């Protein structure tokens, strides 16, 4: 398989069984069997609330919401936030309770009760392989996301118009410095 | 008497009965104590100082607040 | 709760708590761990 | 004062004795392996976290993996911006 | 059956043979089985109860009368005390005889009527229906009460308060609301706490430590 | 019959006696002593228990918030943190009369509270809490940290979770995170809060949760820092026109070098500190990449042990068999940790006084006086107990034949030498501190103070002169002006430090006298016999030449008889239960020493000190005597005031003192036969019969009663000498 660094040859515990295995394990937190199978299922869900995080971020920039991403909590909206948390709560944990016992048995993923959801005929593997790499890249996009803005800095679309504005003045290097210019 | 008194005791005569109307009566009697009881009593800890205290005596050198 | 920070006690709160731990909770502990210390093993 | 050039200097430098001058000492000193072999004997998930499960294997003919750069380069920023911060204040003592 | 929560694994004295059973006794309060059948018979009285007072507050609040935690102070034709020892007096028998019909039967009763049942309607499904309005309005008088104490008013100008601005009248915008607030979050967590507690200990029931549970076995 | 309580021991679950009940209080936490544990059980028990400390202390802390944050005054006390006194929390007493509620009223409240001596004040204005609001959220976060580690401890007793053996053995990797993470990346984010919160909240800026994002810790953002132009970082220092939490005087520089106090606050500088955690937080993190893990590099443990062996035997075979002594021994590995943390402990008091970190310290005496004695009497517990458990080392851990001839085992072949040298240097100090002690009390009872054997300590003096003191004129290193470690210097860290080491005003190496040396060699008197004692139960905790077969017995026994010409008090339990007592008065002589040093300097009075301190009716008279005063005139028949609490406490702590000295010198067999009679009284008292006993009443054991009367004599020595602090501070000031 090609793994994560050339000439590196896989560990023991990543058989290529799963999804997403390139033998990337230098720690070695994937050597017990049931811990392995509960962060596979953390792996998909960060990467799918990831996924939907980085959709929902670069459509409401591509739309004319009002503030920034990070601005949006502190906004006027029909409900307050003290009422907004309990709702949500309520809501998701009837979803991830109904989630959990539906990993419990049958050991994979699902909406409520369809334990898997997939109205569509589109389960493969190569689509499991697609999903997580997917959504490792919107999870590492994300953190760029957040670190990016750091402060009150640019919006992910709008950083890389700036960034695309000047290549050699506008990058990480712009930015760790010329701080205060920023805020 | 003794039917009364054998009928009074009817509802308590186990172990686990009394001690849930120990608790009951109990932590309502020290409850409604802290809450009216020591107010009725005129505790000098509910009326408080009636004064200005010890505050500006915070020592003989130093008279700290 | 109370107005700035919520969750600030009541005013009647240490009239509660303080007999409640030291009067109650003592009790109810000590009859606990009475009742456990001289119990016999079947 | 350029602190890219000083840093990449420490660094090159550092690296530069780490794979040329202390490797051979490294390799010779970090292998024990006569009394002190494996740490752990165990089958458990966390008797695993003690064992190699990964090791890192490179190309580099004299064994430089990612490991040793990654110390080298290391000792190299270090003592580089140590240089960048003594000279930050424009003086030393003796 | 289902459960308090999706998924729940009841204890093991609430094995499902009682109506209402849930597997609701994370306290563990229904491990002795007497008390489990006084615990009952207490949760359909409360219930009843609570039925009556939950309509009751509802017909009164509905036309022009006094408000219900108001309603005591008003002018009668009797005194207050002989009012309560009247009440006391008759009340005597009346729950003299319910107690004697829940020693003999184990369920409720008015005099002698062991089943008050004068229309013979009597029913399993008519006492799942009976616990189930009896639990539903307990919560009921709980929160008539309880936003009668927030605002000075009972159920239903409360009810019109908060179908006025659903989202800025609602708990969470009261003085309460921080409290309730995160209890609603605590609450939604619990029981993937409790989960965890079943999974990691599968198949083994655990003892939490409770006077009234003997946990020493 | 066998009953239930002990379900760790059946031997003491069958006792048909009271000694079940205590022993199993006292058996709880001997996890090693337990009915079928194993090596990883008793591991993963203990890791259990940590995490129950761990949700404890976080419970304390967010407690201490709380009361401070509701029954307070930390809002009222940052705006004048010099007059108004500290609230530690309120009273609610239904005891109490109207004139102890008129008395109690103290700091500004609206009813009885009490003054905190606890330094939370200071210490959570210092790192940039000026509201009410912040102290609740820091009360809410700790108790969900301590939710979260309750959490955990019920995790990893899971049996998926349950840790194993050899991950609790593994020392390099946990020695490489806890080195790492625990403590350098620890530090680096307490350097980032102080940079980005504390520093500017000591700058009039208020800096959240919701700005600090959006504000700068410096005018320069991170430019000096990738850049390397570190100097940038200390550009504008707060001047000594500084006033602390405003913008007066302010400065922008974040991490400074200047060394000695702020002016104002007679504390030191929050930039320094910056400065100081980031050093710290580097050289941790440089030093936790130290010890092989599973990536290569890195250092074996063993290898470094076994590997250093002199030669010429001079410690025989080194540290060969030591790591695993170590690794497989907990008594070894806490009596090391211990050992170290009641020394860092002593650094603690030490230095929190003459280096006060937190403003307006050092002008609250009070809080000083607390703290100082709090921290040396917890240091003297912890040390005790260091020996103690490596006493339970060498008798329930110590293999003779996997140490065989390394320097452990050395120590136990000239064991006799450690414990007679020791005896010697205790007992040259004690004849001749007490001999000095009476000539000088003598000398100034034949009313003749100029015959007194006052011995000027210019060994410590030097030391002082060598750090610039230019009272004794020395002129040395530091107050040298033409030497090489005052011209090197002079940039940074010194103008500070001679300000601060020349000011009489402040406790940074206080000047000293004759009577500061007959203290400090009564301290050195007290610390060589408390070793004395502990090291010679930990040595002889194996065997001695009454009893050579001591380890088959355990730690805590009670005798071996009255044969062999008598046998009491012969275990290890007895050497450190007989050594606390000289800790207890070491540490007593010790904060004796520094309670009457300040009180002298508070009061502008060492003049009182220089002459009384070198006797010892000095000690009774003009501190015991003396500072009293208004201690025990807290309640006269004329009416009481706020001290009438510790006028209470003070005779508390008499009282529980001299309650222990029954269990000391009382010993069972006259209680036995007592509760013999008694037994009979109340089998043959009618109407009383009745009532039966269920467990059989017996005398507390010998170990049993010595721990009882060891407890009673430290808590009533610990209660009285706090109510006697306290309150001759408080009444003072
Ligand atoms: C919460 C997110 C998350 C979780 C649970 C996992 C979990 C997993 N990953 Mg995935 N992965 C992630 C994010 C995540 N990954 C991201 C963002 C990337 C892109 C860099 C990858 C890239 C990646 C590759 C290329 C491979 C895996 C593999 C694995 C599996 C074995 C490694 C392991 O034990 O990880 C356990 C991880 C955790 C318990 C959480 C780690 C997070 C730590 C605490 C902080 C890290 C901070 C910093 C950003 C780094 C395991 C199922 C391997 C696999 O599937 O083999 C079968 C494999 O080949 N992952
Ligand atoms: C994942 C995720 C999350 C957590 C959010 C969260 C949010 N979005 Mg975003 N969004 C997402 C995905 C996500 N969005 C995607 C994938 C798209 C496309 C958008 C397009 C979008 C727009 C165009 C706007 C938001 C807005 C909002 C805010 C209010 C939503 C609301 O009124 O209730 C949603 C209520 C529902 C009943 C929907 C449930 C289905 C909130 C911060 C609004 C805002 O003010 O944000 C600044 C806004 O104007 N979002
Ligand atoms: C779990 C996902 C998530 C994430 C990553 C964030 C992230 C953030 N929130 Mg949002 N928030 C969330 C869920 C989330 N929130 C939910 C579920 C609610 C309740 C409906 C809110 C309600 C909320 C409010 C009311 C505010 C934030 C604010 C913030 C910001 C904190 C300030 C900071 O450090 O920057 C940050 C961008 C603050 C903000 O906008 O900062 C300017 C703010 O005022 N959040
Ligand atoms: C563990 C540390 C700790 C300590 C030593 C104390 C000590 C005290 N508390 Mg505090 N308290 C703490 C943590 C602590 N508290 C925490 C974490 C909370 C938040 C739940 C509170 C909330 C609290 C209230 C609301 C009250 C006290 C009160 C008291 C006093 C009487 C004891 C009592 O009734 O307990 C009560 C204990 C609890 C309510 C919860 C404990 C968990 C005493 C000074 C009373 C007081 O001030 O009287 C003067 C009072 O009314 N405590
Ligand atoms: C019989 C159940 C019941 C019902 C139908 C309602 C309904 C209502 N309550 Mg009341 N309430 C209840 C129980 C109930 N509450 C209880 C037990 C309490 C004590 C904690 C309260 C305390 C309370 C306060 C203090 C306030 C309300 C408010 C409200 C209104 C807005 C919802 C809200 O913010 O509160 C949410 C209510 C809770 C979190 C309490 C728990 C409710 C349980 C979970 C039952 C939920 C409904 C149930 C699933 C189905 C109902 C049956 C049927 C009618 C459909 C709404 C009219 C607010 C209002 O009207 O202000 C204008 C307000 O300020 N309620
Ligand atoms: C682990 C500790 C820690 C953490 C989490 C942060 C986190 C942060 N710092 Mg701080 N900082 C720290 C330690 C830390 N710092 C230390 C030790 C120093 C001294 C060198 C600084 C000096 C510093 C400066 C001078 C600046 C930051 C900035 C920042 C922000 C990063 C912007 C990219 C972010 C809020 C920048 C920022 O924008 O702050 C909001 C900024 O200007 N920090
Ligand atoms: C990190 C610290 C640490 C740890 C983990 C341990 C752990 C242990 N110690 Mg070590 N020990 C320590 C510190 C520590 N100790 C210190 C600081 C000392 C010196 C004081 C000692 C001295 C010591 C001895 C001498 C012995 C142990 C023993 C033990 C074991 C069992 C303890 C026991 O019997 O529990 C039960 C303990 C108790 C119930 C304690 C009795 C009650 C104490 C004295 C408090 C009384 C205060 C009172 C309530 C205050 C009231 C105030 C009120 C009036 C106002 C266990 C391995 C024993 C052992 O291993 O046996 C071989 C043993 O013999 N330890
Ligand atoms: C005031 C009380 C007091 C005093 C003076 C001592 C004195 C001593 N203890 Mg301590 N001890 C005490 C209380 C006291 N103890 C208590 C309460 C306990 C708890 C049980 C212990 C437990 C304890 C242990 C466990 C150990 C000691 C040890 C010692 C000796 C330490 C060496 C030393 O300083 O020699 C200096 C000696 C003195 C200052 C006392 C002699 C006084 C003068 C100088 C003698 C001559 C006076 C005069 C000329 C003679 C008149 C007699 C006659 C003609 C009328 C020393 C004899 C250690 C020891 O024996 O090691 C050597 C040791 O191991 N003691
Ligand atoms: C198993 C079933 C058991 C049922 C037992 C019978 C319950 C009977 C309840 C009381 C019903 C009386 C109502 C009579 C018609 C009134 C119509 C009307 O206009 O009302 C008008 C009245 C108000 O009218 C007011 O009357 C007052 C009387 O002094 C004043 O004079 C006021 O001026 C006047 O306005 O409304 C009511 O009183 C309704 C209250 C009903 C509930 C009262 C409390 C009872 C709660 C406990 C019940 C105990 C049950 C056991 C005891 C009985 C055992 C046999
Ligand atoms: C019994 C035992 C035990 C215990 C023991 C103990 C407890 C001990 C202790 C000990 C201790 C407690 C010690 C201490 C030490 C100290 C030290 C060693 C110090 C040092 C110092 C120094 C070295 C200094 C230096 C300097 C100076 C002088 C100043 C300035 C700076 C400098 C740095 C220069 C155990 C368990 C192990 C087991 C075995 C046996
Ligand atoms: S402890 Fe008591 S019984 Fe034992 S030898 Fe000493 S005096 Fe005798």
């Amino acid at each position: 398989r090609p793994t994560w660094l050339p000439g590196l040859n896989p560990p023991a515990h990543l058989k290529g069984a799963l999804a997403g295995d390139n033998g990337f394990d230098p720690l070695g937190l994937g050597q017990d069997e049931g811990r392995l199978k509960w962060y596979a299922e953390a792996e998909k869900t960060n990467g799918r609330w990831a996924m939907m995080a980085v959709a929902g971020i670069l459509g409401q920039e591509l739309l004319g919401v009002t503030p920034a991403w990070w601005e949006a909590g502190a906004k006027e909206y029909d409900i307050p936030a003290q009422a907004l948390t309990p709702i949500e709560f309520i809501v998701m944990g009837f979803l991830e309770i109904k989630r959990y016992q539906g990993f419990k048995q049958t050991g994979t993923s699902g909406f409520i009760n369809s334990f898997p959801f997939d109205p569509a005929g589109m389960n493969s593997p190569s689509m499991a392989t697609k999903e997580v790499k997917n959504g490792r890249l919107a999870m590492v996009a994300f953190i760029g996301f957040c670190v990016q803005a750091l402060a009150t800095r640019t919006q992910p679309i709008e950083g890389l118009t700036a960034h695309l504005a000047d290549p050699f003045g506008k990058n990480i290097t712009y930015y760790l410095t010329h701080l205060p210019e920023t805020l | 008497q003794a039917k009364f008194f054998t009928q009074a005791t009817d509802i308590i005569s186990r172990r686990e009965s009394l001690r849930a109307l120990v608790a009951l009566s109990g932590i309502a009697a020290i409850v409604t104590y802290g809450l009216k009881g020591a107010k009725d009593a005129d505790l000098p800890i509910t009326k408080g100082p009636q004064t200005t205290g010890e505050n500006g005596k915070g020592g003989s050198v130093r008279s700290r607040l | 709760a109370a107005q700035g920070y919520p969750f600030v006690p009541p005013s009647w709160a240490p009239s509660v708590f303080v007999p409640l731990t030291g009067l109650v909770l003592p009790a109810i502990a000590m009859a606990t761990l009475f009742v456990y210390i001289e119990k016999e093993a079947p | 004062l350029d602190p890219q050039i000083v840093i990449s200097g420490s660094t090159a430098a550092f690296l530069a004795i780490g794979r040329f001058v202390f490797l051979g000492y490294q390799r010779r000193e970090a292998n024990f392996d006569s009394t002190v072999g494996p740490k752990t004997t165990g089958a458990t998930y966390f008797d695993d976290l003690q064992k190699n499960s990964t090791i890192f294997a490179t190309n580099d003919p004299a064994g430089f993996n990612i490991i040793d750069v990654a110390g080298w380069g290391a000792l190299g920023h270090a003592v580089g911006f140590a240089v960048l911060a003594i000279n930050s204040l424009q003086g030393a003592n003796l | 059956r289902p459960m308090w929560y999706p998924g729940a694994t009841a204890p093991a004295h609430l094995d499902g043979s009682m109506l209402g059973d849930y597997g609701f006794d994370p306290l563990r309060l229904g491990v002795n089985k007497d008390n489990l059948k006084w615990f009952r018979e207490a949760e359909l009285t409360n219930g009843r109860w609570a039925m009556a007072a939950v309509v009751g507050i509802l017909f009164t609040d509905a036309v022009g009368l006094p408000k219900f935690w108001t309603a005591g102070a008003e002018k009668y034709a009797l005194d207050n005390q002989t009012l309560a020892l009247i009440e006391v007096a008759v009340f005597a028998v009346l729950e003299g005889k319910r107690y004697e019909i829940y020693k003999k039967t184990g369920e409720t009763g008015f005099l002698s009527f062991a089943p008050f049942d004068p229309m013979g309607m009597k029913s399993e499904e008519m006492k799942l229906k009976e616990l189930k309005n009896g639990r539903l309005a307990m919560l009921a008088f709980l929160g008539f009460c309880s936003q009668a104490a927030v605002y000075g008013k009972g159920p239903i100008e409360t009810l019109q308060l908060h179908l006025a601005d659903p989202g800025h009248n609602n708990i969470y915008t009261s003085s309460v609301g921080p409290e309730t607030a995160v209890t609603v979050a605590v609450l939604c967590v619990l029981p993937m706490i409790i989960e965890a507690t079943k999974t990691l200990n599968p198949g083994k029931e655990s003892v939490p430590y409770f006077p009234w549970n003997e946990p020493w076995n | 019959a066998t009953k239930l309580f002990p379900k760790f021991s059946q031997g003491l679950a069958q006792d048909p006696t009271t000694r079940r009940i205590w022993y199993g209080l006292a058996m709880a936490h001997d996890f090693e002593s337990h009915d079928g544990m194993t090596e990883e059980n008793l591991y993963q028990k203990i890791f259990a228990s940590h995490f129950g400390q761990l949700s404890i202390i976080f419970l304390w802390t967010s407690g201490n918030l709380f009361h401070v944050a509701w029954q307070g005054n930390f809002e009222q006390w940052v705006t004048d943190p010099v007059h108004i006194r500290p609230i530690a929390h309120a009273i609610w007493d239904p005891h109490f009369g109207q004139p102890a509620v008129e008395a109690f009223t103290r700091g500004g409240a609206s009813g009885p509270v009490n003054i905190s001596t606890s330094g939370v004040y200071q210490w959570w204005y210092t790192i940039g809490m000026r509201t009410n609001q912040d102290l609740y959220v820091g009360s809410v976060f700790l108790a969900l940290v301590s939710a979260i580690f309750l959490f955990a401890g019920w995790l990893h007793l899971q049996p998926n979770f349950q840790p194993s053996l050899s991950w609790f053995k593994d020392a390099e990797s946990r020695l490489n995170h806890h080195l790492s993470g625990l403590f350098g990346v620890s530090s680096l984010a307490w350097t980032g809060h102080l940079v980005h919160v504390a520093i500017p909240e000591s700058r009039g800026q208020h800096v959240g949760w919701d700005n600090f994002l959006s504000v700068l810790p410096h005018p320069q953002g991170l430019t000096p820092f990738f850049t390397g132009n570190w100097a940038a970082y200390a550009q504008s220092p707060d001047t000594a026109s500084h006033v602390f939490g405003t913008a007066q005087g302010s400065g922008q520089a974040i991490l400074t070098f200047l060394g000695g106090f702020h002016p104002q606050t007679q504390s030191l500088w929050l930039t320094d500190m910056a400065h100081h955690h980031l050093a710290i937080a580097v050289i941790f993190i440089v030093a936790g990449h130290m010890y092989r893990t599973n990536f290569g590099i890195g250092h074996r443990m063993q290898a470094i042990l076994e590997a250093h062996t002199p030669p010429s035997g001079s410690l025989g075979a080194g540290h060969k068999g030591l790591f695993d002594t170590v690794n497989n021994s907990l008594h070894f590995q806490l009596g090391l940790a211990l050992a170290s943390v009641g020394t860092i402990t002593s650094l603690v008091a030490q230095h929190m006084y003459s280096l006060p970190p937190y403003a307006f310290q050092a002008i609250d005496f009070t809080t000083q006086a607390a703290l100082y004695t709090h921290h040396q009497y917890i240091a003297g517990f912890i040390m005790c107990g260091a020996f103690a458990h490596g006493a339970i080392f060498f008798i329930r851990d110590y293999d003779p034949e996997q140490n065989k001839g390394n320097v452990l085992a050395r120590m136990l072949d000239h064991k006799e030498a450690l414990i007679s040298h020791l005896s010697w240097v205790s007992l040259f100090l004690g004849f001749h501190t007490l001999g000095l002690y009476v000539h000088n009390d003598v000398m100034q009872a034949f009313g003749t103070p100029e015959k007194q054997i006052l011995i000027e300590p210019v060994f410590a003096q030097w030391i002082q002169a060598a750090h610039g003191k230019a009272l004794y004129g020395f002129d040395f290193l530091l107050s040298s002006k033409t030497s090489a470690a005052f011209a090197n210097g002079q940039s940074l860290w010194l103008p500070g430090w001679l300000d601060a080491i020349n000011n009489n005003q402040n406790s940074l190496f206080l000047t000293i006298g004759p009577g500061d040396f007959l203290v400090h060699h009564a301290i050195a008197l007290g610390l060589h016999t408390t070793t004395l004692i502990l090291v010679k139960g930990a040595l002889d905790a194996r065997g001695s030449k009454l009893m050579p077969d001591k380890k088959d017995f355990g730690y805590s026994f009670p005798c071996d008889g009255p044969g062999r010409g008598g046998t009491c008090d012969i275990s290890a339990y007895d050497a450190f239960y007989l050594a606390v007592f000289w800790m207890l008065n070491t540490i007593g002589w010790v904060t004796f020493y520094w309670h009457w040093k300040h009180l002298t300097l508070w009061q502008g009075n060492v003049a009182q000190f220089d002459e009384s301190s070198t006797y010892l009716m000095g000690w009774l008279r003009d501190y015991l005597w003396l500072n009293s005063s208004q201690l025990i005139n807290g309640y006269n028949p004329f009416g009481m005031n706020s001290l009438s609490v510790w006028a209470w406490t003070f005779l508390f702590g008499h009282l529980i003192y001299a309650t222990g000295f029954m269990f000391l010198i009382s010993w069972r067999g006259y209680w036995q036969e007592l509760i013999e009679t008694l037994v009979w009284a109340h089998e043959k008292t009618p109407l009383a019969n009745l009532v039966y006993w269920k467990d059989k009443p017996v005398a507390l054991s010998i170990v049993q009663a010595r721990l009882v009367g060891l407890a009673h004599f430290s808590v009533g020595y610990i209660f009285t000498y706090a109510a006697f602090l306290i309150a001759s501070t408080s009444g003072r000031f």
